[PDB]
């Protein structure tokens, strides 16, 4: 029958590892680096695009940084198409919570839900897992600014600064060196860009290669603003920090 | 509602009034009852207003996809068959009464459809509360081989009969002309025999006439930003 | 027994010169018993305003539903929904409940942000659209509002004139209905400012 | 008489590759060249009508397909896979958008729905990925003109200009030299015809080339009159004669 | 409605009036109640117009699919498909159908299917609201193996009386002749049949 | 290689090896035949007497479908029974809807499509039988033979099983020597002879002859088993011809 | 070899190995004999124990007042098939007021077994059955194999060493068929038949299991001191 | 090497099961040809009855799908009949739902989309058949549309299918290069059948008797197959000039 052709995507190896999760993580290690840094007065999300072509329409393009609601954003590392399936689910979960409780979804609850979906693909159904790692940047009135990551295993953890995708070992060493707890958003912007500038496989870090975003509680009159940076604005912050 | 359709020399024409009613009060004075199904297939609607609107839009959507799939001009019989099968399925609970007319590669066609899913073929038809007023005119004046000019006159007259003599019907006359080998011409507000007369007085109030408790600005924008 | 007149209330909307106005009363009751005098019936999703009369549980449910839908619209489209499109969304959403409908009388009001054109619309409980140039009425005193609007209204009123006309239309209609009144709110909407005014009215 | 293939046929290999997606992309590489160029006042999509027999009537086989009145599509790879994707794309434009909002979807969102269908064939049980890459050109009121590429993975990217299939590497280099942000639609058509001539071996004319534009509104093609707001489809497929006229000024 | 089908020497003839009513209003005065389910298998429809049309459309579909696979269906087979739909959905249908057809083997055959969904093979059949008024007339005047001209007169005279007495019946008398020769449509106007 | 391990897999030849393996189960089974005559059909089958303990005339192999169709098969006997059970359902639903009993070509395609369906998926096995069947309908007599692939044709004479080549040779003589046709009573006699002649391939164990027939004149177009004196007359004719 | 992984796969010589492996489980099972005359039909079964402390596994199951079987192979599969027979015998009684014909019972078991041989996921039944019965056409004995093949017989045996009992019955055919209106002599012939399949062990009181059905005899099972008479 | 057993991509981007289904197409060793007249569409196919025990009237690869549409199959008969029954069902369902007779090209597209599904879904095998649909369409006129196991389809001025298709194809190509028109300029279908048979005889290099051929003719509002005697009349006319 059909058994013959079943890869068996949801089994343990003799060592107690999930084959398909491990191989999905290997896929993600080749994807463009994404960095999240959390400060006292905001969060930075920086991410490196993978496909440098002069003919790519950058201003209308979005492969890395997605908006989940007004308070929560994600940086993606892995298969973009896989990430979009999950993003639209997370967008729906946030609106289901808002409809039910008349309050914006707490960041951890949204994260746990997505992480539980990913987990399910590793334990049942016989399907391949999602080849995606997220950095969640968000704000709520309980814990304030939060950074999380989830990976194909469905495991998630909280961070002060974190990287996913390519060269994370190198990137995490650099962040661990220069990060401090009393740091501010402007300093974190500079740290994120400097870390990408050193870890990048490219010859030089330019505006046409980056997606950049900030979540600040530095909007008018104590609200939270998500800023997805335009190409010209990424170019300006590259000159300001002194990279180009 | 007064809707009608009749055939002429090398075409078919549809007519409709523009009144919608909720109990005994007028809900709309300028509503479009002649509906687009395909570029050369149109549908007059009567009965439950949402139903006649929704059923024509659904079949119009499916006719468009069918036309794309087959790479052909849609036929009136397709719209007819799809409408009647849908309406039959719902056993009259979708209370839509429709006059379907159009031009296609087979020729010109004119059908009526009732809410329970029965269909009729005819040279002149009328539906709605004003159908009897309209049919009286059509029975008195319809003949074979009408010119376009005579057909528009007769169609508009049949609708007018409904407008004046039926309380269900009123306001303006909408027409759609579908002629062979030509673009269909849709003529909204073809007649306007019921413009409201100028008022005796202006009821514009002196400013400050209304007593106010509070004022505030509403924030409609996204993020007031730093 | 009749779901559309258990709780009571009214909404009216009008167009003016480069502006629209939408207004509502503040009553919520259980038939004869007045319960709340703060039950607003006008909501907004960006710059599109929605008034809803009828059964109060459905008013609240539909507000929450259209907030949900317009939030997802905005995330995907990367722009606020416009009044014309929102009207179609309301109609669709009501008609999908054709045989178990929400017992409501919605009213859309707003200015298209690109064309600058004033826009109002009204619906029956199953989504039939009435797209009026002049005015839209809804609620338990809809007959009364029709009478006021049809005599008081003239086209191309300036914002501060249009305020007076819509306010007098609402107030005098509400005073002839047992199940409407208990306060009233009027929104004056221009292309990039919206003023909200609470009206002084008789509290019986 | 059972569907027992409830498991993924596309899985991660030890190197992190999704084999079936890579092999689908290889099938796209073997396919005939197609391209897309975006101008200021329009977009052009083009491809070669590779006729399998001279007895075959190549007019009946439409490689360039209308999806909505303002959106068109072209492909490289497996033609049958493309045909069913066009059927689903046209339908999803109605069910998930037009029947809700009363208007056609913007280019990016229709693309997103096509992308979603292709991603599901990359993860669902008992199916292989689609063996095509699509180029989708379109216009909508708030985004203006746009050109998107969609791959077997489900991934999509917006382009100023690009090419896919057989001679895409050479074609993309050719487009990089010629493309600027001040191109008129006629200039983009001229560049499309120049680019496509390099990848074509045999005859090069209106009968062996398929070319469509997303441009101005065509009220003449609408079929009816009497609604000022409905101004006509921006999608237009160029005729065999219209192509040959521009080949004289080439 | 006044409908009938009559077998004769050369085959079978179906006959009907042309009146459709919504209460006392004549919604259609030129209705065609003689409807084709196959080349030489026709039916006369009475009851709910929606129901009989819906049934007739389904039968035409079934016989078209029968023909693709097994060749020309018998009149008995057509009557059986009508019966199956009518009987199994008797709680939701108001349909009274007369099925008439011509084979070369069986010649002219007539099957009547009343409200219950029973089948009855008969030499001739009458149905519809106006049939009540002509049972006496048709029984006295019907003979087997009539000529074509005699059978046309028998139907014309019969439906003339049905029309005269039944308000629900009226308009033109349509007929459809089914023989080896082919399919012939006949029409007879008020000024002809009223003076009989 | 590996193309023959799963049903519905095309080999590089364009062959379904599992279907060809089912044919081997058919070739392994006992001989069964069909003879089309003037106004009907005759079916006959070889039943191997494995032991004296088998009750004579009891283990009936030929099966009736509706009242007018006979079915006989060679190969896996249970697979044949499963196919006849389906054939009975198909004939019942046909008669239920269309009133008339199922025509033989119509019935043939019902079995054909069902057998063919068991070559479309790896979750099912092909049928391990070739089925000879037929009867009398409105258009006259029809004899068919249906293979594991779903392939079927109409026949003048048909044969399958271990003795098929021997039988086929004998049937081919009858077709040549009787172009005007064969009578029903003649076809019964000839069927007995052909089974007896085809028994040389299964000559170790003795056997039991079983014949059935549908004929417009001899059975009113109904399927009946040949019994008693008419069976013994056919056995005597067959015994005389071998000696 | 490569073609024995599942029941859905033919071998290159047209064999179903999973069915043949199921057939093998029957040969490993304990011997049971079936035989009949015109008036009565008898089952004799050699029951098997696990050890001296254990009970002897029951071999005979009653299906109706006029029908029952003996088993050899997987006993849980005999339970499933006997339960199906009970239901089919019961359906015939309740709906038609009709005792199920033994021949028709065989046809039903054949078709139930067949479905398991043609579809993926399932397995063949791992048991052989000898069904006896008395119906409107007299005494009957059937042999069921889980391939689907059912056979009506005067006598037979299945299980380990069954060829010894089967040869005896083949010689005795003309004698035991004539044992009409004498149940004890017909059982004697069955007990003498099953004795030809014994080696080392002999028929003891809790070893032997006999069942009989006939003209004015319901299907009854004899075990324990009720079979001491025949030892 | 399980990428050759089910319909998934090989490393080269190929579907081997689709390719092997194309090879099953020629298992019958039968050649078919289709041409268009002014008012008609003619399809001819070789008929081979090897066994004397066969009833030759039942041996056919031409199917009447609907009244207007005919279909000739190149491939094994079980798959041919599978495809035939489905096309008949689809054609009838179309007429019921949309109120007009299913066009030849639309049926072809539908069957091609069904074939495409078998190339994408693993549990369904491709059918090992090439389907040639013929009609006189009421909009497009004389029509030939052909479907294959890949799910590919296209319209044809004329076409040929089978082991010796290339010989037939080049013969037809050369005729249309001379005439410079998309059809056989001939009033009667009888003469278009005579053309079809003549150009098959020239292409294959074999003579035909009445029992060696099988003919299908599409006219306006019907498709029909010719009897052996109708073909004999055709063969006599060819020989007499
Ligand atoms: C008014 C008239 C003359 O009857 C016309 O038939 C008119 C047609 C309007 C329609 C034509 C096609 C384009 C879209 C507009 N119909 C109405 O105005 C309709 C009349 C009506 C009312 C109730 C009814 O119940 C069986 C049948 C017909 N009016 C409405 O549908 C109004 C807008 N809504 C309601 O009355 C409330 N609905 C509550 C749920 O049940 C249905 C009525
Ligand atoms: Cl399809
Ligand atoms: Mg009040
Ligand atoms: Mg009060
Ligand atoms: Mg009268
Ligand atoms: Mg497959």
């Amino acid at each position: 029958g059909s058994r013959r052709y079943d890869s068996r995507t949801t089994i343990f190896s003799p060592e107690g590892r999930l084959y398909q999760v491990e191989y999905a993580l290997e896929s993600i290690s080749h994807a463009g680096t994404a960095i999240g840094i959390m400060a006292s007065d905001g969060i930075v999300l920086a991410a490196e695009r993978k496909v440098t072509s002069t003919l790519l329409e950058q201003d209308t393009s979005t492969e890395k940084l997605y908006k989940l609601n007004d308070k929560i954003a994600v940086a993606v590392a892995g298969l973009t198409a896989d990430a979009e399936i999950l993003i639209n689910t997370a967008r729906i979960h946030a609106q289901n919570y808002l409809k039910t409780y008349n309050e914006d979804i707490p960041v951890e609850i949204l994260v746990r839900r997505l992480s539980d979906i990913k987990q399910g693909y590793t334990q049942h159904g016989g399907l391949r897992p999602f080849g995606v790692s997220f950095i969640y940047a968000g704000y709520d009135d309980r814990y304030g600014y939060q950074l999380y990551t989830s990976n194909p295993s469905g495991n998630y953890t909280g961070w002060k600064a974190i990287s996913v995708g390519a060269n994370t070992s190198a990137a995490q060493t650099l962040l661990q060196m220069d990060y401090k707890d009393d740091m501010k958003v402007d300093d974190a912007i500079e740290l994120a860009l400097k870390t990408l500038s050193k870890t990048t496989d490219s010859s030089a870090l330019t505006y046409d290669r980056l997606e950049f975003a900030t979540i600040r509680k530095g909007a008018n009159d104590g609200e939270v603003y998500q800023k997805i940076f335009k190409p010209q604005e990424i170019k300006d912050i590259l000159v300001k920090t002194g990279i180009t | 509602t007064t809707i009608a359709g009749l055939v002429f020399q090398d075409g078919v024409i549809l007519g409709a009034d523009t009144r919608a009613t909720n109990d005994s009060v007028v809900a709309d004075k300028s509503c479009e009852k002649i509906h687009f199904i395909a570029p050369k297939i149109y549908c007059c609607g009567a009965g439950v207003a949402a139903d006649a609107e929704a059923v024509t839009q659904l079949i119009g959507s499916n006719i468009e996809l069918h036309s794309l799939y087959t790479s052909r001009e849609p036929r009136v019989v397709s719209a007819l068959q799809m409408l009647k099968q849908h309406l039959f399925k719902y056993q009259g609970h979708i209370g839509a009464y429709l006059i379907v007319a159009g031009v296609d590669p087979t020729g010109s066609h004119l059908f009526s459809i009732h809410a329970h899913g029965s269909t009729d073929v005819g040279y002149y038809l009328s539906l709605g509360s004003g159908s009897l007023a309209a049919m009286a005119v059509l029975e008195s004046h319809w003949k074979q081989d009408l010119t376009k000019e005579e057909a528009i006159k007769l169609a508009s007259d049949a609708i007018q009969a409904g407008i004046w003599n039926d309380l269900g019907s009123g306001s303006n006359v909408d027409v759609c002309v579908m002629e062979i080998g030509k673009d269909a011409e849709y003529l909204r507000n073809y007649l306007t025999p019921n413009v409201r007369e100028e008022k005796q007085k202006s009821y514009k109030f002196p400013r400050g006439t209304t007593a106010v408790l509070k004022e505030s600005i509403v924030n409609i924008c996204d993020i007031q930003e730093e | 027994s009749d779901p559309s007149s258990i709780n009571g209330g009214i909404v009216v909307a009008m167009t003016g010169k480069d502006c629209v106005a939408i207004a509502c009363d503040l009553r919520l009751g259980s038939q004869s018993l007045g319960v709340s005098n703060k039950f607003e019936k006008i909501f907004h999703y960006g710059h599109v305003f929605l008034g809803i009369t009828g059964l109060a549980t459905d008013v609240t449910t539909l507000n929450e539903m259209f907030r949900y839908k317009t939030n997802l619209y905005k995330l995907k489209e990367e722009r606020a929904i416009e009044p014309e499109t929102f009207t179609q969304l309301v109609s669709s959403s009501l008609y999908e409940r054709r045989f178990g409908p929400y017992f409501v009388g919605p009213v859309v009001a707003g200015i298209n942000s690109k064309s600058g054109k004033p826009f109002i619309a009204g619906f029956d409980l199953i989504g039939c659209i009435d797209e009026a140039k002049d005015f839209i009425v809804s609620g338990t005193a809809s007959d009364q509002l029709f009478g006021m609007c049809e005599s008081l209204y003239e086209p191309n009123l300036e914002p501060e004139d249009l305020f007076e006309t819509i306010s007098q239309a609402l107030l005098n209609a509400a005073d002839r209905d047992a199940l409407s009144g208990w306060g009233a709110v009027v929104y004056i909407i221009k292309k990039d400012e919206v003023v909200k005014r609470y009206l002084k009215m008789r509290q019986d | 008489m059972t569907d027992r293939y409830s498991f993924s046929l596309t899985t991660f290999s030890p190197s992190g590759k999704l084999g079936q997606i890579d092999y689908a992309l290889t099938a796209v590489k073997q396919g005939v060249t197609s391209l897309g160029i975006k101008a200021t006042n329009g977009v052009v999509i083009a491809t070669e009508k590779k006729s399998s027999s001279p007895l075959a009537m190549s007019e009946t086989l439409s490689k360039v397909s209308l999806l909505t009145p303002d959106i068109g599509a072209v492909y490289s790879g497996m033609g049958p896979d493309y045909r069913v994707l066009v059927d689903k794309s046209r339908k999803v434009a109605h069910t998930s958008y037009k029947r809700i909002y009363g208007e056609y979807p913007p280019t990016k969102l229709l693309v997103s729905e096509v992308a979603k269908i292709m991603q599901e064939a990359t993860q669902s049980g008992g199916v292989r990925p689609f063996g095509v890459s699509l180029l989708i050109a379109g216009h909508d009121e708030f985004n203006g003109f746009s050109l998107y590429q969609v791959d077997p993975s489900g991934s999509y990217f917006p382009w100023k200009a690009t090419a896919i299939g057989k001679g895409s590497v050479a074609a993309k280099t050719f487009l990089e030299k010629r493309w600027n942000d001040e191109l008129e639609l006629e200039d983009a058509i001229h560049i499309a015809l120049l680019t496509l001539k390099e990848s074509v071996e045999g005859e090069f004319n209106g009968d062996t080339i398929e070319l469509a534009i997303i441009g101005d509104e065509n009220p003449d093609l609408l079929g009816y009159t009497g609604i000022p707001t409905d101004k006509g489809p921006r999608f237009r497929k160029l005729t065999s004669q219209e192509i040959n006229d521009r080949l004289e000024a080439l | 409605t006044s409908i009938m089908a009559v077998t004769f020497k050369d085959g079978v003839i179906l006959g009907a009036d042309s009146r459709t009513t919504t209460g006392a209003y004549i919604a259609n005065r030129v209705t065609d109640k003689l409807t084709r389910v196959h080349d030489k298998i026709w039916c006369c429809r009475s009851g709910s117009a929606a129901d009989t049309q819906a049934i007739a459309d389904i039968v035409q579909y079934h016989l078209e699919l029968y023909t693709s696979q097994y060749g020309t269906p018998s009149t008995e087979t057509a009557a059986s498909v009508f019966k199956e739909l009518c009987y199994e959905n008797k709680d939701n249908l108001t349909a009274g159908i007369i099925v008439a057809g011509y084979d070369d083997k069986n010649k002219g055959e007539v099957y009547t299917i009343p409200l219950g969904g029973s089948v009855h093979k008969l030499p001739y059949a009458i149905a519809g609201s106006g049939s009540t008024f002509i049972y006496g007339y048709c029984d006295k005047n019907f003979r087997e193996n009539m000529s074509k001209e005699e059978t046309v007169d028998f139907i014309k005279h019969s439906l003339s009386q049905a029309i005269k007495w039944d308000g629900s019946s009226g308009g033109v008398i349509r007929m459809v002749v089914l023989t080896a020769a082919g399919v012939e449509r006949l029409i007879f106007y008020p000024d002809e049949y009223e003076q009989l | 290689t590996g193309y023959d391990l799963s049903n519905s897999v095309f080999s590089p030849d364009g062959r379904n090896f599992q279907v060809e393996y089912a044919v081997k189960a058919v070739e392994n089974g006992t001989t069964s035949i069909g003879i089309k005559c003037n106004d009907g059909v005759v079916f006959a089958v070889e039943k191997l007497i494995t032991s004296k303990l088998l009750v004579p005339q009891k283990n009936v192999k030929i099966q009736v479908v509706d009242r007018h169709i006979g079915c006989v098969y060679s190969g896996l006997i249970p697979d044949g029974r499963h196919l006849v059970n389906r054939g009975r359902e198909e004939a019942a639903s046909f008669k239920k809807l269309y009133k008339t009993p199922i025509p033989i070509p119509a019935f043939a395609d019902r079995l054909g499509q069902y057998v063919q369906a068991h070559t479309l998926y790896n979750s099912v096995r092909p049928f391990g039988v070739s089925t000879i069947f037929g009867g009398v309908d409105k258009n006259g007599a029809h004899l068919y033979m249906l293979e594991p692939s779903g392939s079927y044709w109409g026949y003048k004479g048909a044969a399958t099983g271990k003795g098929r080549q021997s039988a086929k040779a004998e049937l081919e003589k009858l077709v040549d020597h009787h172009p005007e046709g064969l009578s029903a009573r003649e076809a019964v006699k000839q069927a007995a002879k052909i089974i007896y002649l085809a028994h040389e391939d299964n000559k170790e164990k003795d056997f039991e002859l079983e014949i059935s027939w549908c004929s417009l004149s001899e059975t009113n177009g109904l399927h009946k088993f040949v019994k008693g004196d008419l069976l013994q007359e056919a056995i005597d004719f067959a015994q005389k011809e071998i000696n | 070899n490569n073609y024995d992984g599942d029941t859905v796969t033919f071998s290159p010589t047209g064999r179903l190995f999973q069915v043949e492996y199921a057939l093998e489980a029957i040969k490993q099972g304990s011997v049971t004999v079936g035989l009949r005359s015109n008036t009565h039909a008898v089952l004799v079964a050699l029951k098997r124990n696990a050890d001296e402390l254990s009970s002897y596994q029951k071999k005979i199951i009653k299906c109706d007042e006029h029908m029952g079987l003996s088993l050899a192979g997987l006993a849980p599969d005999a339970r499933v098939l006997s339960n199906y027979l009970r239901q089919q015998c019961n359906y015939s009684s309740l709906v038609f007021n009709r005792k199920l014909a033994v021949e028709r019972a065989g046809h039903l078991l054949c078709d139930k077994a067949q479905k398991n041989t043609q579809s993926y996921g399932g397995r063949p039944y791992g048991v052989g059955l000898l069904i006896i019965g008395y119906d409107k056409s007299g005494a009957h004995l059937l042999e069921f194999q889980p391939s689907g093949n059912v056979t009506e017989l005067y006598g037979t045996a299945i299980g380990a060493r069954s060829q010894g009992a089967k040869t005896y019955l083949e010689r005795t055919l003309d004698t035991f068929i004539k044992i009409d209106g004498n149940p004890d002599e017909l059982i004697k012939a069955g007990v003498e038949a099953i004795s030809q399949s014994l080696r080392d062990e002999s028929l003891t009181v809790d070893n032997l299991s006999i069942a009989i059905v006939g003209k004015d005899t319901p299907f009854t099972i004899y075990d324990g001191e009720a079979v001491a008479k025949y030892i | 090497g399980y990428d050759r057993h089910i319909t998934i991509f090989s490393p080269e981007g190929r579907l081997y099961q689709v390719e092997y289904a194309f090879k099953a197409t020629n298992q019958t060793n039968i050649n078919s040809l289709a041409v268009r007249g002014k008012d008609c569409t003619v399809v001819i196919s070789q008929k081979k009855v090897p066994d004397k025990l066969l009833d030759p009237t039942t041996v056919s690869y031409i199917f009447c799908i609907s009244r207007t549409i005919g279909m000739v199959v190149n491939g094994p008969i079980p798959d041919a009949r599978n495809a035939a029954l489905r096309a008949k069902a689809e054609a009838a369902e179309f007429r019921y739902k949309y109120g007009y007779d299913m066009p030849c090209d639309v049926l072809a597209k539908r069957m091609a989309n069904l074939s495409q599904i078998y190339t994408q879904r693993a549990y369904m095998r491709p059918l090992g058949v090439i389907l040639t649909f013929v009609s006189v369409d009421e909009e497009l006129g004389p029509s030939i549309y052909k479907t294959d196991p890949a799910g590919y389809y296209v319209g044809y001025k004329a076409t040929a299918t089978g082991p010796k298709q290339q010989e037939i194809t080049t013969n037809l190509e050369n005729h249309f290069k001379k005439s410079k028109i998309d059809h056989i300029n001939e009033e009667s279908w009888e003469k278009v059948v005579e053309f079809a048979i003549t150009h098959m005889i020239d292409a294959l290099g074999t003579e035909f008797s009445k029992n060696d051929l099988e003919v299908g003719v599409a006219t306006k509002d019907k498709f029909f197959t010719l009897s052996a005697e109708n073909i004999e009349e055709r063969l006599v006319a060819i020989a007499e000039q």
